[PDB]
């Protein structure tokens, strides 16, 4: 159950990273515009 | 095996994070320049 | 003893992600400020 809990947490982390990557791409578009 | 799978994923995640760290720094550099 | 290693790494990654998220937030604030 402890290992499963860590797996669950790692999933949230990967999900967060994906969101971060999206934000970086969006911010780069803003920089490209200016 | 599950512990090993988590450990493998952490290597990849840490690799992504280091790349993100550089992207964030680049964004700040560019924002300051323009 | 077989899990502590990935636990330490997960905690570390969580802090890294939290720090990056705050950075992006401030960056977005800077954008919304302009
Ligand atoms: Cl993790």
């Amino acid at each position: 159950a402890e290992i499963a809990a860590i797996e669950y947490e790692q999933a949230a982390i990967k999900e967060e990273i994906a969101a971060i990557k999206d934000k970086i791409a969006a911010i780069k578009e803003y920089i490209a515009a200016i | 095996e599950k512990i090993a799978a988590i450990k493998e994923e952490q290597a990849a995640i840490e690799e992504e994070i280091q790349a993100i760290k550089e992207e964030i720094a680049a964004i700040k550099y560019l924002i300051a320049q323009i | 003893a077989e899990i502590a290693a990935i636990k330490y790494k997960q905690a570390a990654i969580k802090n890294e992600i939290a720090a990056i998220k705050q950075e992006i937030a401030a960056i977005e604030q800077m954008i919304a400020a302009i």
